RNA sequence: UAAAAGCUCGUAGUUGGAUCAUUAAGAGGGACGGCCGGGGGCAUUCGUAUUGCGCCGCUAGAGGUGAAAUUCUUGGACCGGCGCAAGACGGACCAGAGCGAAAGCAUUUGCCAAGAAUGUUUUCAUUAAUCAAGAACGAACCGACCGGCGAUGCGGCGGCGUUAUUCCCAUGACCCGCCGGGCAGCUUC
């Protein structure tokens, strides 16, 4: 049940009903945390570091592994986000949409896009500011989100 | 297959999503 | 319609029926042990792999991302693992 | 007019291309092509029909194998060619491993 | 030009070209749906009946085929607060009923 | 089409001794799904190629043999209409196209009798074959339907026009007036 | 969305239950549903039932015996005392002699005989019979 | 009875539908693929014994 | 007389999984992967037909109708040939197929942003549903009533065999089984 689409797609991820670490695998629990604080460094989303791991490493769960989240490895040795991941592409996303649309004054499309995006922004704000992650006087404007992102 | 990725590292490797990536730039 | 026991399943059944849509979910992925030619190192690579995978030692192309499975690249010997 | 009537039926794909080549000698030519997609012999589905991209990869192909066959030869070596349609039986070969294609013709 | 007066007109001299016999034929449907009472259908034999409905079963379904080239309860529910979904929704004054 | 396939395959021993008569050969391809008649050295009438194209066309067009086969004579012409193109709204091309047949057929038969032509409508083609004055009024009629003027006022026309004939006296005056006005 | 596990549960057999099905299978599951199923089992109303354990909420398939005729739950969850008992049960139930009202008390979840020789009220949950 | 009728039709089509289904895969697939299972021994999971 | 226009977003209100902080919902959000579409915008381009104009050839008519009449013609009408310019339109291929919130959408190519479904052992963790008010756009029998059978469009998985084959460009066409979300039929409960 997508918001702004009425299909209802299926595809997602399923997780195994085990929770441990396979035999196999030879890394430790201390050797997986400075691999994620190289790739961090290199400047690469936590979802993005999951897929590294997983594609390459054999890392199918960190949180099996480490018995911690990404993000909560990151943000205890100091290497935290200064936004949420996923409020942070929206922005990107309006941004790039909104710099099209001043070259494109007869692009309607363009125009009915950027309201379902600020929409979703203003959602996802609202819950942010209640769990205290952003200050209850952060706001999005046109103008500043681009020095935002 | 090597140069379609190294198109893709401009989206891919950010350089002002991490609150690090802002403090050490301001230097 | 045809009676099926919903507790005890037939063993085409449940291989046959969406991973969500099962009694219990299951994926349909794997991890496999993959051996490059030039060096016989062995590496561990996703089946439904999303990114390029190159060898440590040789830094030879593994696999080229797909819409689904992962396609290998010829020559390369792969097992399954578990 | 009638071969071109009779060669277009209802339940498959046309492809149309069109280029303008210089031959060696200072001629100035534009050719025009036809295709249509070709059903096999064992396909039990009633219809043939090409994919967009697909229709673009042959209509690619289409266009460089005339531009390369003119602007090499001069207006002698072409009518030549263009006499037993050579052109277009090379042009049927190359589109083989996209889609099947019959009755092309320049 | 009135075209009610035009429309019978036209009607008419159509239906004699189809011969004598369809134009009775279908001069009896028109009096029909203007208020006639329908002929008695005669009694048949119930297994040449059966034979006669399985051939117009068959005739229908050629058609269709054809067309596609070219394309009263004795009793009501004993079972009817107020249920919706599986839920019963009970009313504050119709609870103290229930009390009192 | 296919559908027609079927029907020209059991008719083709007729329509080969048909045209046989007139020397001139004809050839029904199944894998191309063609019609195709050629002229050859006996023949000596040249113009009978040219009503000899026109047959294969009505039996393209779903027109039964016997009414085919009577264009061959020199007396009978004929016409294929096409009326697809004439609206782009489906709907309202199929309802307009039902208001040309009319109740139980009776307006296409009026037309057909007043014409004496034989009339048949299939898919976006509607075909006429008789004189050729009668087919300038089919051609006239049946476009006309597609251009949203009711058939019934061309029909009752017609009628106006042929009792009109009957009458010797003002052959040379306009018949305006006669003619009904909306 | 979903706003009562119970009701929707008890839903699906009732709905299964009219079109002669032999098994149904409901989902997500709740203790509220387990302990529910488990009043209207003693009364031989369906059957046994298992319990799958997904790391999600579990499932559970209920057997079938034919025998329920209407099943449902109360949305007010009025609080009953003892005394006034009966007069919930004739303005609810069809009749006297079968059917049964589901309490949830302090003493736990239990239908309307059995608060009687405990002497205990609560709130209501539903009703079968 | 029409409602066992009915159960009696639909029943028939099913039966039917995985036969064409299944012989198109043997007529394809080779022999040794393919296990086959007599329809009396085919309900019968295991004996423990 | 208790007598017989639409469509989407969206505020108030209404209302919202499991567990004794956990899990990661056949709840929702995002990211990633290869695709897909007459979806939208900007440029570019081709095709006949029609009309008008210029020249060449020929000579009394041409057009229209039921019959005529308005009109055009020896300063050359109509007809035949060659070339140029203008306004529309995009056939046949074209399907009960596809796309979009609806109204609606069809020549080629380049560019810009957007999107559905599918694949996923990636990420967040309740962030949701319905909505008066308000905002954007806008031609000219009955009921979420469990299912089944066939085709059909896209994505994925598996496969005996045919068919082409890959410097670049590209890894397909056919047949069989299976899983999803769609456009529709025929049946049932
Ligand atoms: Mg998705
Ligand atoms: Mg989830
Ligand atoms: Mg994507
Ligand atoms: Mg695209
Ligand atoms: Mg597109
Ligand atoms: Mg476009
Ligand atoms: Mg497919
Ligand atoms: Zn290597």
């Amino acid at each position: 049940g997508r918001m702004h689409a009425p299909g209802k797609g299926l595809s997602q991820s399923a997780l195994p009903y085990r929770r441990s670490v396979p035999t196999w695998l030879k890394l430790t629990s201390d050797d997986v945390k400075e691999q994620i604080y190289k790739l961090a460094k290199k400047g690469l989303t936590p979802s993005q570091i999951g897929v590294i791991l997983r594609d390459s490493h054999g890392v199918a769960q960190v949180r099996f592994v480490t018995g911690n989240k990404i993000l909560r490895i990151l943000k205890s040795k100091g290497l935290a986000p200064d936004l949420p991941e996923d409020l942070y592409h929206l922005i990107k996303k309006a941004v790039a949409v909104r710099k099209h649309l001043e070259r494109n004054r007869k692009d309607k499309d363009a125009k009915f896009r950027l309201i379902l995006i600020e929409s979703r922004i203003h959602r996802l704000a609202r819950y942010y500011k209640t769990k205290r992650v952003l200050p209850p006087n952060w706001k999005y404007e046109s103008s500043t989100a681009s020095a935002l992102v | 297959v090597l140069e379609r990725e190294r198109r893709k590292r401009s989206r891919k490797e950010l350089l002002n999503f991490y609150a690090w990536q802002h403090r050490e730039s301001k230097m | 319609p045809l009676a099926k026991d919903l507790l005890h399943p037939s063993p085409e059944e449940e291989k046959r029926k969406h991973k969500k849509k099962r009694l219990v979910q299951s994926p349909n992925s794997y991890f496999m042990d993959v051996k490059c030619p030039g060096c016989y190192k062995i590496t561990t690579v996703f089946s439904h792999a999303q990114t390029v995978v190159l060898c440590v030692g040789c830094s030879t192309v593994l696999c080229q991302p797909t819409g689904g499975k992962a396609r290998l690249t010829e020559g390369c010997s792969f097992r399954r693992k578990q | 007019r009638d071969k071109m009537c009779s060669m277009v039926k209802k339940w498959q794909t046309m492809i149309e291309a069109h280029v303008d080549v210089k031959t060696t000698d200072g001629y100035l030519l534009r050719l025009f092509c036809v295709g249509f997609t070709k059903k096999r012999n064992n396909q039990i589905r009633k219809t043939s029909y090409a994919q967009h991209q697909q229709v673009r990869q042959i209509r690619k192909k289409m266009m460089e194998i005339m531009t390369r066959e003119v602007q090499t030869n001069d207006l002698k070596e072409v009518v030549n060619k263009l006499i037993p349609d050579s052109i277009g039986k090379d042009i049927e070969k190359a589109c083989q491993s996209i889609y099947p294609l019959h009755d092309v013709f320049v | 030009f009135n075209l009610e007066k035009a429309r019978l007109e036209v009607h008419r001299f159509g239906i004699t070209g189809y011969g004598k016999g369809k134009e009775r034929i279908l001069e009896q449907e028109r009096a029909i749906m203007l208020g006639a009472k329908p002929p008695k259908k005669s009694y048949v034999n119930y297994k040449v009946l059966q034979e006669q409905i399985k051939e117009k079963k068959a005739a229908k379904e050629e058609e269709k085929r054809l067309a596609q080239e070219t394309d009263k309860k004795s009793a009501p529910s004993i079972l009817s607060g107020k249920f919706k979904n599986g839920t019963l929704i009970l009313s504050p004054v119709d609870i103290k009923k229930i009390n009192s | 089409p296919k559908y027609r396939e079927a029907y020209l395959k059991e008719c083709w021993p007729l329509v080969q001794k048909a045209l046989n008569e007139h020397h001139v050969n004809a050839t029904l391809d199944l894998i191309e799904g063609s019609m195709t008649v050629c002229t050859t050295k006996k023949t000596f009438d040249p113009y009978i190629i040219i009503r000899a194209r026109d047959l294969i066309k009505l039996l393209a067009r779903s027109v039964s043999f016997e009414q085919a086969v009577r264009i061959l004579q020199d007396d009978v012409a004929c016409d294929i209409i096409k009326i697809g193109s004439l609206v782009r709204n489906k709907e309202r091309f199929v309802k307009r196209r039902q208001r040309l047949i009319g109740p139980k057929g009776s307006t296409l038969k009026a037309l057909e009798l007043l014409t004496n032509c034989y009339i048949m409508v299939q898919g976006n083609t509607v075909s006429a074959i008789g004189p050729f004055s009668g087919l300038k009024e089919v051609r006239k009629v049946v476009l006309d339907t597609m251009k949203n003027i009711h058939p019934i006022y061309n029909i009752k026309s017609l009628m106006i026009k042929r009792e009109l004939a009957k009458d010797s006296e003002l052959r040379s005056q306009s018949w305006e007036r006669f003619l009904p006005q909306f | 969305v979903r706003m009562n596990v119970l009701a929707d549960a008890l839903k699906s057999i009732n709905n299964a239950e009219k079109r002669g099905k032999r098994q149904v299978l409901i989902r997500p599951c709740s203790k509220v549903i387990v302990r529910f199923l488990t009043v209207m089992m003693k009364h031989g109303y369906i059957g046994e039932f298992e319990i799958i354990d997904d790391h999600r909420a579990g499932k559970i398939v209920v057997n079938l015996t034919g025998r329920l005729n209407k099943c449902g739950v109360i949305s007010p969850r009025f609080d009953v005392q003892l005394k006034d008992l009966e007069k919930w049960q004739n303005n609810l139930l069809p009749s006297r002699q079968f059917g049964f009202i589901v309490l949830t008390t302090s003493a736990g979840i239990m239908d309307h005989e059995e608060a009687r020789r405990k002497h205990t009220g609560g709130k209501i949950l539903g009703f079968f019979f | 009875p029409k409602s066992i009728y009915s159960q009696i039709q639909e029943q028939r089509i099913m039966k039917e539908a995985r036969r064409r289904k299944e012989v198109n895969r043997i007529k394809h697939s080779k022999p040794g693929s393919v296990p086959l299972v007599s329809e009396k021994k085919k309900h019968v999971v295991a004996v423990v014994k």
